[PDB]
């Protein structure tokens, strides 16, 4: 469910509770490439209109 | 007999048109253009002249036979005659013959009839202020020529072809050499004809003799007056000296200078592919990587045809040897395609870990590389597939038995199993500790050293190549 | 090209071949025998125990090697494979470590053949590394062990003072 | 004369290129120029 | 060109890759995760 | 006026790949053949499958009986438009005109469709015109001219607002997504599920039930995936009509990996006999196997390979080279002792995944402009 | 990146505009 | 003759040089 972060063993009963919060860092440069790409694509029309 | 008497007619009229004006326009035009501007070079009928040489060699070339326009190898190496202002009446004498052809059958001479043709512009005495026009004008009918191929007898009329050739070629060297400009425009030229050398050298025999004129030239060009020029003919050495052991490898480092300006654009590139295999050779992949993709991705537009497919063929060679390949059928052409399909089978068993699989490809497919001599990188990619196992096995697994992984690998005994790791050790390919007891072998993942220096070093790449684009763009954007 | 055919054409390239093995010369290698790819691979069984040799060269061998050195034809190569020899022994020395935690004694005395030599009792010496009790040992530790804390540092400034050059070149 | 019609050869190759890097230099100046007209205006 | 050397002779790729991976192991597959089974 | 030749692309695909299939795969589609004259569509076929015998005089009438057809409309129009008005001419044309091109190839219909493109007024003939390119783009699997038209539909659509058109343009789009491979979009526009019901151009609704539920077991969150089938009312009597299809469901839910194998199983043959799964089936195998070694690997830090047999019944070196292969990929990263039969669980893969997907698709990009670089200039 | 990000659109704006104002504006007076 | 203009075509040669100095210097203090 996501609502609560760790790890547990069968062997010998332990969980265990880990966290790294932030995932916005990424977010920046993800979210950009993603949009460069219909950059690029929108820049092969005029580069195939100014050659023929 | 009708139908085809009647559909004769036709044909020989159309390069009777435009051939007969097409040089006219672009010879009488780079006439125009030789006598001044001459910037710098440009003469940008040159580059038309490579357009119109290509134009033939599709459609018509010269002949043939035909029974027509055969006519036409006489007829533009007459009559020079002599200087500019004579040359009007004879600029009429061309039209005259089209009454000729109209009314009467067109005469045809060829073969043996070449030879007093081809000595007429040394009969008229004579052009006599282009060379590179009378070299156009013996070449234009000598060029596409040896597309017959028919090897007896005319192959000599192309000996005595480079014979005349060389006549000019005094007459090159002597005359000028002040702003000389026909040699700039003449490269192109001695470009072409020396490729059409060794293409006929290979249909005889190889040109041990040739190379010692050659290079001649070659070295002669520097420093007196090279304009592209030399980065063709150390392609004319580079492109039989790669086909013809040995030594040739080192042979560039003391040619270099560069040698800049690159040109002619791609014809540069393809050069960076002739020292690629060679660069290969010394078994060094990083600087071939570089070179052989520049090569690719430096050559529009294409077509035609099968070189640019080639070029790429060896161009994953390299990066097979390296370790890290992509898949190599997003460059999959349906025409290159057919041609890899044993070489894609090849690559395929070689990114697998299995050994035996990439055994069995040697000896189906080996007939296939016994013609690309390939056979090069077959004994040192052995090395690179054992590597690929071993890397794979050492991050999918923390902790791995030494005897138990020789089953997978087919490596059949204990002992290699410690000789792979220890030069994997050796050469940096595994960080794994391991303990020699039973024995084992333990691996440990470490990080967090990692974004500090391999994003800094493709930064450095990355930027220096964005402020390039920035310099390249003002270039372009500076000239209005 | 034509020239009577001469019965030690094959092994007199093995020879030279060998020895520039001796020397370790990998570019020379491969281009000696780009005159005839497909012919060394076919036939002329004196090239082929070279790049066999080759081949093994890359697993290495150490061991392989050694099972193909006890028969050889050769001829002259008795020369050549001493030197390859020494070359091969010292090797183990260098590749056995780093990294190894642990090599028992008799293990490495497997390796090194002969029964107690002195060539060890060197190696005791050159090594410098450990000498245990029936047993060795890569301490102290792995070795080194590099950090590399600060010292990489100043390389890390020194890089970006460089690429804000480039940035002011641009401006 | 070889010292000469033929060595005036290389001589007056040093006219055509110093014209030659003169044209590549002017070529860098013209285009460099079209800066100053821009910035005047 | 045509002039010079060459006269003298998402996507699905990406997955394509895995797919040529898929090709040359463990087939597809159906049968023999179906055969695997009854062997134990 | 649509399923009747969608399904013969469906039967066209049905012959195509199989090649065992030699008896029920041509019968239905010589059903659809003697029907409606389908007349350029066959000859294509007519090259893969059998040449007859005879078809001739057979289709050679229907084809001069449907030029009959066609001339008695092209002899309707300029007797129409003697008279005149507004689109009651040239719209009386155009539909049976792409009828008449539904007859054969492209031709009649693509000079139809820059015909009417400047009568109508409205968007209602428009898209309509729009959907035509859509089932010939099924047809002809000719991706080109479908996401053209699409886009300067949505923007004559949306200036403005609909309900039918707009969900089913929802529903176009995750068949492009799902021709392609694109997994979050296809769920995504797929969340209109029952709004869009049972339409010609969108085939059997049954059928859709399963297309939108296929797509939900990958790129939806198992939260996000009860949430859909769960709390969604309309899409929880479907699945209940299907009591296979339900299985996967339910039993990807219970975690149980006994199924997984047997559902799976079915999954895959109807994948394989539907269309446009042939490239993508392959991808799905693999990903409902890390989909459910997530959930697994997640539980416990350290698990046995041993204790996986119970579960799958049984896999030994199955899974032993399975995982290996699943971790060469970067797939969920787990240390797997060999020989000593332990896993290991970490990953916290926060760390380096969460920078690695920036250089991954940084350096396709950037090589991407480094060739448009150097195109200008030569 | 976003460096890299622009640097492709200032070499876009500047030479496809430039270069079509060069030779199409010079075809017109030549 | 010839060594006449061979000492006439390094003028311009100087005169484009002190030119560099000129364009380079001018449209640095026209930038302030």
């Amino acid at each position: 469910d996501k609502k609560f972060h760790g790890i547990l063993d069968q062997g010998e009963g332990v969980l265990i509770i880990f966290d790294e919060p932030p995932v916005d860092k990424t977010y920046e440069a993800a979210l950009e490439t993603i949009q460069n790409m219909s950059k690029v694509v929108d820049s092969l029309y005029n580069k195939a209109k100014k050659l023929t | 007999p009708p139908g085809g008497g009647e559909q004769e007619p036709p044909p020989p009229p159309a390069p009777q048109d435009v051939e007969m004006k097409e040089e006219a326009a672009t010879g009488g035009g780079s006439t125009g253009e030789a006598d001044g501007k001459t910037a710098a070079a440009a003469a940008e009928h040159s580059q038309r002249e490579l357009d119109t040489v290509t134009l033939e060699d599709i459609k018509e070339h010269v002949k043939q036979l035909e029974k027509a326009v055969s006519g036409k190898e006489p007829r533009f190496v007459l009559r020079a005659l002599r200087m500019l202002p004579s040359t009007s009446r004879r600029l009429n004498h061309y039209v005259l013959y089209k009454a000729v052809q109209g009314f009467f059958t067109s005469n045809n001479a060829t073969r043996d009839f070449l030879l007093p043709f081809l000595e007429e512009p040394m009969d008229t005495e004579a052009d006599l202020q282009f060379r590179p026009r009378t070299g156009k004008a013996a070449s234009t009918p000598l060029l596409p020529e040896v597309e017959a191929y028919l090897q007896l007898l005319v192959v000599i009329f192309m000996m005595n072809s480079k014979r005349y050739k060389e006549a000019q070629k005094i007459s090159d060297d002597l005359m000028q050499k002040i702003s000389t400009q026909n040699r700039r425009a003449l490269d192109l030229v001695a470009a072409k004809c020396y490729y059409y050398h060794a293409r006929v050298y290979e249909f005889l025999d190889k040109l041990d003799v040739v190379r010692s004129f050659l290079h001649a030239r070659l070295r002669t060009a520097t420093l007196r007056h090279d304009a592209d020029g030399q980065a063709t003919l150390l392609n004319l050495l580079l492109r039989n000296y790669l086909h013809y052991s040995l030594y040739d490898q080192a042979e560039k480092l003391v040619s270099k200078s560069v040698f800049p300006e690159q040109a002619n654009n791609n014809e540069w590139a393809r050069y960076l592919y002739y020292t690629g295999r060679i660069k290969a050779i010394q078994l060094e992949y990083s600087e071939a990587r570089r070179t052989m993709t520049n090569a690719l991705r430096k050559a529009p537009q294409h077509t035609a045809v099968g070189f640019k497919q080639t070029v790429h063929k060896l161009l994953i060679v390299v990066e097979l040897l390296l370790g890290e390949i992509p898949d190599r059928l997003q460059f999959r052409q349906p025409s290159l395609k057919r041609s890899l399909m044993p070489y894609f089978l090849l690559t395929q068993a070689v990114r697998t870990g299995n050994l035996a699989k990439f055994n069995q490809v040697l000896d189906q497919f080996g007939e296939k590389f016994q013609a690309d001599g390939t056979y090069t990188l077959i004994i040192r990619l052995r090395h690179n597939v054992i590597k690929t196992g071993v890397r794979m096995i050492s991050l999918s697994y923390s902790r791995i038995s030494l005897a138990d992984i020789a089953q997978k690998l087919q490596l059949d005994s204990p002992e290699d199993a410690e000789f792979i790791v220890a030069k994997a050790i050796r050469d940096g390919v595994i960080e794994a500790s391991i303990n020699h007891e039973k024995g084992y072998v333990q691996s440990k993942e470490m990080i967090d050293i990692y974004s500090t220096r391999e994003p800094q070093l493709a930064f450095h790449q990355r930027i220096s190549f964005c402020l390039d684009i920035h310099n390249m763009s003002v270039k372009a954007m500076r000239f209005p | 090209e034509q020239l009577p055919e001469s019965a030690y054409m094959h092994q007199l390239l093995g020879l030279n071949l060998l020895f520039l093995l001796s020397q370790n010369r990998v570019a020379e290698f491969h281009t000696e025998l780009e005159r005839l790819p497909a012919k060394d691979i076919q036939t002329n069984v004196y090239i082929k125990h070279p790049v066999s040799l080759e081949q093994y060269l890359m697993e290495g061998s150490y061991n392989k090697v050694f099972l193909a050195k006890g028969n050889i034809p050769a001829e002259s190569y008795t020369f050549f494979i001493d030197i390859l020899l020494d070359t091969i022994r010292d090797e183990i020395a260098g590749c056995i470590e780093k990294a190894y935690e642990k090599i028992l004694f008799t293990e490495a005395t497997r390796i090194l053949f002969f029964n107690t030599p002195k060539k060890m009792t060197d190696y005791a010496k050159k090594r410098g590394w450990v000498l245990g009790p029936n047993n060795y040992y890569s301490f102290a530790s792995q070795q080194q062990k590099p950090e590399d804390t600060t010292i990489p540092s100043t390389e890390l400034a020194k890089q970006v003072i460089e690429y804000a050059r480039q940035l002011e070149m641009i401006v | 004369l070889e010292e000469g019609k033929a060595g005036s050869g290389l001589r007056q190759y040093y006219l055509s290129k110093i014209e030659e890097l003169q044209l590549i230099v002017n070529d860098k100046s013209q285009n460099l120029r079209r800066l100053q007209a821009q910035r005047n205006e | 060109m045509s002039e010079k050397k060459q006269p003298v002779d998402e996507d699905n790729w990406d997955d394509d890759n895995v797919e040529d991976d898929f090709s040359n192991q463990l087939r597809a597959e159906l049968e023999k995760h179906g055969y695997k089974m009854e062997t134990s | 006026p649509k399923n009747p030749d969608l399904r013969i692309a469906q039967l066209r695909f049905l012959l195509s790949l199989p090649e065992h299939r030699g008896d029920a795969a041509v019968r239905d589609e010589l059903m659809a053949a003697v029907r409606d004259n389908n007349m350029a569509p066959y000859y294509e076929a007519l090259c893969k499958s059998l040449d007859w015998q005879i078809d001739v005089d057979l289709l050679n009438k229907m084809k001069k009986a449907n030029e009959d057809e066609l001339k008695r409309l092209d002899e309707e129009l300029e007797d129409a438009e003697k008279n005149l008005g507004e689109s009651e001419i040239r719209d009386a044309m155009m539909a049976k005109a792409e009828y008449l091109c539904r007859i054969g190839d492209k031709e009649g219909a693509l000079t139809a469709f820059r015909k009417t493109y400047d009568k109508t007024v409205a968007l209602g003939h428009r898209l309509d015109i729009v959907f035509y390119l859509l089932r010939i783009g099924l047809f002809y699997m000719d991706n080109d001219l479908i996401t053209r038209n699409t886009e300067k539909a949505k923007s004559l659509i949306e200036e403005g607002g609909d309900w039918d058109r707009r969900n089913r343009l929802k529903v176009y789009q995750g068949l492009y997504c799902v021709a392609i491979r694109d997994f979050k979009q296809a769920a995504e526009l797929f969340l209109d599920t029952v709004s869009t019901f049972t339409s010609y151009e969108l085939m059997d609704y049954k059928t859709f039930v399963t297309y939108t539920v296929y797509v939900s077991m990958i790129a939806l969150e198992r939260p996000d995936l009860r949430e859909k089938v769960i709390k969604g009312a309309e899409i929880l009597e479907v699945l209940h009509s299907l009591p296979a299809v339900r299985q996967y469901l339910f039993s990807l839910y219970e975690c149980r990996y006994s199924v997984f194998f047997q559902s799976l199983a079915v999954v895959e043959q109807e994948m394989k006999k539907d269309w446009l799964f042939a490239p993508h089936y392959r991808y799905y195998v693999r990903e409902m196997r890390i989909h459910a070694y997530s959930q697994l690997l997640e539980s416990y830090r350290s698990l046995t390979l041993g204790y996986m047999a119970e579960a799958f019944g049984v896999g030994v070196e199955f899974i032993d080279q399975e995982l290996s292969r699943f971790i060469a990929a970067g797939r969920l990263h787990c240390k797997i002792d060999k020989v000593n039969e332990i896993v290991e669980t970490n990953r916290p893969d926060s760390k380096n995944w969460q920078y690695q997907e920036t250089i991954k698709k940084g350096d396709l990009l950037l090589n991407r402009v480094q060739k448009l670089s150097r195109v200008i200039n030569m | 990146y976003l460096a890299s990000l622009i640097r492709s659109v200032v070499a876009l704006h500047n030479l496809i505009n430039n270069k079509i104002a060069n030779r199409d504006a010079e075809k017109k007076e030549g | 003759d010839l060594y006449s203009r061979y000492k006439k075509l390094q003028q311009e040669l100087e005169f484009l040089e002190v030119q560099e100095e000129y364009i380079k210097d001018e449209q640095k203090n026209l930038k302030k």
